[PDB]
DNA sequence: CAGTGGCACTGGCCGTCGT
DNA sequence: CGACGGCCAGTGCCAC
């Protein structure tokens, strides 16, 4: 149910995307990135309807992630109307991640 | 006898006020100080000496000390004063002589600890002194709370300064003793810290006699500098400075940027088994932030109201990867290696630490299947070069422009004896490695040193310049020596026209630039392969080729067995390296010196690498000598300007066409001089060209 | 088993020094 | 905290 992003298509599946996208800028080669895989497949499903989940792999896609100051991965962004409306990076657990979304839902 | 050094307030190029100066005399076994007012009779005490036939020993002196007296004689006391080259003595000269095989700091310019091998000790002390002292002055100074500026510790006179002097001399007096007492150069029946000047040199092996002349010659040629165009190459740094833009802007563009991890400082585990990762990339667990911030009150700190958001970015436990966004870079080879292997290219060679080689070399064999990085390649050859000719001529720590002068001229610096087989090097910047004229850019490169560029200093006409090179010079030498092998056949033989070009004919080589590296890379053991790499074949035509000319001459195998008989014993490989047990391990040069040899294997070169030098030094001396008597002037007041000497070629910037033509005249008479000179078996001759600046005149 | 040299640029590493 | 510089191996190419 997660929406694999490319370069081309973000603009139009994310920054027009109205309604709440959360972004996940990662790589095969991080080990956090690998840790918070299963948990965004997870959140996808419970959260359907009111978030939809997308991930950018930074090395397929070296495009978009440069014009967000990308420092660290995993990167979480939670876009709302073409706007960044929250950050977090780390590899958050389950709990941890359903807290950032519920308080910015 | 006497030893001396100054402490002045600046390098030779700008110094305006002596400090302070030493004398230790033989005579009396004395030192004597002189402060800044004792400047007149310190110059007194060195003429003296002269007017007594006698000798002063300076460490370095013949570069500066020497020169820079002449030059605060004039301004300080309006003197003249010239001490004679026969009564000079240089320690630093000597030592480079004598401990050829060892390297040295060039007087503090270059860091000890970048240097291979040892280093002899009283020079190394001679060598830091400045440093010392500045060290010395700097700390002195924080102990009485003043700051310490740029280098403040020249500007003024001080008696840590004139103690310092002292020390120079006291140590510079040891290393001449230490000098002296080797019996090949000096021998143990005389005193030499007790004898004139004439005996010095006459009783002494001819190795120390070239060496000071060729030392005091080259210091000059230093002073003269070579005449630079800076206007063109300031356009030349623009139009490579454009053309590198555009290939990284298109090659930016083939090739896109990426993400690197870069920061990590823990291990990343494994989160069910905790084993740790190291091949993972290095990781970051922040141990603060959390999704909301602490509560600020009443239902918040009871869980009743919302809780602040903690608009951070980060939360405790939770760990990423730290990673740096990279752009590609042409000039890494690591990133051209990463871009062509993403694109299918597979190395076929690498370097002995893993890395896979990329030089122009594999470049031009590379082939990967989207033709436009396929292109890309060349683009990454060009900006390598288009890098190159940028850090040499204007970017690099010792560009062209970062060492032009005043007067419109480059100083390099040379160290007269710097290479182990008795040749010269070359730096600040190295004035002999500038493109030829046949390479990109040559030909720009090559005309903005020239004589044309100096306006004489009364009539405002460019100068004229004079170009001289050795014909075959290393070649000739091989026939000498194995003249005694084949009755000087090839001595005969190699004047039947030029030498590399019939020799490009028989081998069927391109150019007669490419003649020369292969017949020196022949003649000096280059394996099957790397001679096939030299002409563009394989192992397969190194073979042919190295056959088809040691059977032409096989008296080079002679020479070679003599010399291996001459020097080796035994030997053998244990790994990584070959035991020798020797029997000598140096070479008698032409002038009696003994020449280090490094391997039995580049024995033959030493030997025909030293004559060659050897030849070329007292080529270059024998010449300015010629001129000398002529009634012509050495400077830039005068007729004719050494500007470089480069191995076998030397650029003489004149004042007329009439004087270029027989300073071109006077080189060929000075090398014919030579040969007769050390009964040579193989005539020697030169080729001079007459134009306005170097692409012309070589 | 080419040899002699200088020197530029990348990427590591680490200590001084401003954010 | 991190930008930045002197020091350093690696690699390569320039000249002779
Ligand atoms: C180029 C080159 C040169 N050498 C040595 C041995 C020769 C001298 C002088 O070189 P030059 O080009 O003048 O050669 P020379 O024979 O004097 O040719 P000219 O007649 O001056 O052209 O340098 C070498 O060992 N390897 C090389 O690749
Ligand atoms: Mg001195
Ligand atoms: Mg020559
Ligand atoms: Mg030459």
């Amino acid at each position: 149910k997660i929406i694999h992003l490319t370069d081309d298509s973000f603009d139009t599946d994310v920054l027009k995307a109205d309604g709440a996208i959360l972004v996940d800028f990662w790589a095969e080669w991080c080990g956090p990135c690998k840790m918070i895989a299963p948990i965004l497949d997870e959140i996808a499903d419970e959260y359907q309807g009111k978030l939809t989940v997308a991930k950018l792999n930074i090395d397929q896609n070296p495009g978009t992630a440069p014009k967000y100051g990308i420092r660290g991965i995993p990167t979480l962004l939670l876009f709302k109307n073409g706007e960044v409306a929250a950050t977090k990076v780390g590899a958050l657990s389950k709990g941890q991640l359903k807290e950032f979304l519920d308080a910015n839902l | 006898m006497i030893v001396s050094d100054i402490e002045a307030n600046a390098l030779l190029e700008s110094v305006t006020k002596f400090h302070c100066g030493v004398i230790y005399d033989y005579s009396t076994a004395e030192y004597v100080s002189y402060r800044p007012s004792d400047f007149g009779a310190y110059l007194d005490a060195l003429e003296a000496e002269v007017a007594r036939g006698g000798l002063i020993v300076f460490h370095n002196g013949h570069k500066y000390d020497v020169p820079a007296l002449t030059k605060l004689a004039k301004l300080q006391l309006n003197r003249e004063f010239h001490l004679p080259r026969e009564n000079c003595i240089d320690t630093l000269v000597l030592s480079r002589l004598i401990h050829s095989n060892l390297k040295d700091t060039d007087m503090g310019l270059l860091r000890s600890g970048k240097l291979p091998g040892a280093l002899e000790a009283w020079g190394y002390r001679l060598g830091e002194m400045k440093g010392e002292y500045k060290d010395d002055f700097k700390r002195m100074l924080e102990e009485q709370g003043e700051e310490y500026v740029d280098g403040m510790e020249w500007w003024n006179f001080n008696e840590e300064m004139m103690d310092y002097n002292v020390q120079d001399v006291v140590v510079t007096k040891a290393l001449l003793e230490k000098l002296l007492s080797d019996k090949h150069y000096f021998p143990p029946e005389i005193d030499f810290t007790d004898v004139g000047y004439t005996t010095f040199w006459s009783e002494s092996l001819e190795a120390v006699d070239i060496e000071h002349r060729a030392a005091w010659l080259l210091a000059k040629q230093e002073r003269n500098g070579f005449p630079f165009d800076t206007k063109a190459i300031e356009e030349l740094y623009v139009e490579l400075a454009a053309r590198r833009s555009e290939l990284l802007r298109k090659l930016t563009e083939t090739f896109g940027s990426w993400y690197q991890p870069k920061g990590g400082t823990e291990m990343f585990c494994h989160p069910r088994t905790g084993k740790p990762l190291p091949k993972y990339p290095r990781i970051k667990t922040p141990k603060v932030g959390g999704i909301f911030k602490k509560p600020k009150n009443k239902a918040q700190r009871e869980g009743r109201e919302p809780c602040e958001l903690d608009t951070r970015e980060y939360v405790a436990g939770a760990p990423y990867t730290p990673v740096e966004h990279v752009v590609f870079n042409p000039s890494s080879r690591d990133h051209i290696q990463k871009k062509l292997q993403e694109a299918g290219w597979v190395p076929t060679k690498y370097t002995d630490k893993g890395a896979p080689v990329v030089d122009d070399e594999v470049l031009e064999g590379v082939r990967v299947d989207d033709p436009e990085k396929q292109a890309a390649i060349d683009l990454i050859k060009e900006y390598l070069m288009i890098q190159k000719r940028i850090g040499q001529s204007a970017e690099g720590d010792k560009a062209w422009l970062r060492y032009v002068a005043e007067d419109g001229k480059i100083h390099g610096s040379v160290n007269p004896n710097g290479a182990v087989t008795g040749r010269a090097t070359h730096a600040f910047p190295n004035l002999a490695q500038i493109p030829g004229v046949r390479s990109p850019y040559g030909e720009q490169c090559r005309a903005a040193f020239g004589a044309e560029h100096h306006l004489d200093g009364i009539t405002g006409k460019p100068w004229v310049q004079a170009g001289i090179d050795a014909s075959g010079l290393e070649l000739r030498c091989l026939a000498h020596f194995m003249a005694r092998f084949d009755n000087g056949e090839y001595a005969h033989e190699i004047l039947n026209g030029d030498i590399h070009t019939k020799n490009q004919i028989a081998a069927e080589l391109p150019t007669r630039d490419n003649a020369k590296t292969f017949i020196y890379g022949f003649l000096y053991g280059a394996g099957d392969e790397k001679i096939g790499q030299i002409v563009g074949a394989g192992k397969e035509r190194g073979k042919e080729l190295k056959k088809k000319f040691l059977e032409n001459t096989p008296a080079i195998a002679a020479l070679r067995e003599s010399i291996q008989q001459t020097l080796v014993e035994s030997s053998q490989w244990v790994a990584g390296e070959q035991q020798v047990k020797w029997k000598r391990r140096w070479i008698k040069g032409l002038d009696g010196r003994k020449v280090h040899v490094r391997s039995p294997h580049a024995a033959l070169n030493t030997l025909l690498q030293s004559a060659g030098a050897l030849i070329c030094k007292l080529w270059i001396i024998k010449t300015e000598e010629m001129l000398v008597e002529k009634g012509l002037k050495h400077g830039w007041d005068g007729d004719f300007a050494y500007m470089a000497w480069v191995h076998d070629e030397i650029q003489v910037g004149c004042r007329t066409e009439e004087i270029a033509q027989v300073v071109i005249e006077t080189a060929q008479e000075a090398m014919r001089w030579v040969g007769d000179h050390w009964n040579f078996r193989c005539l020697l001759d030169t080729e001079g060209k007459m134009g306005p600046n170097w692409a012309i005149c070589h």
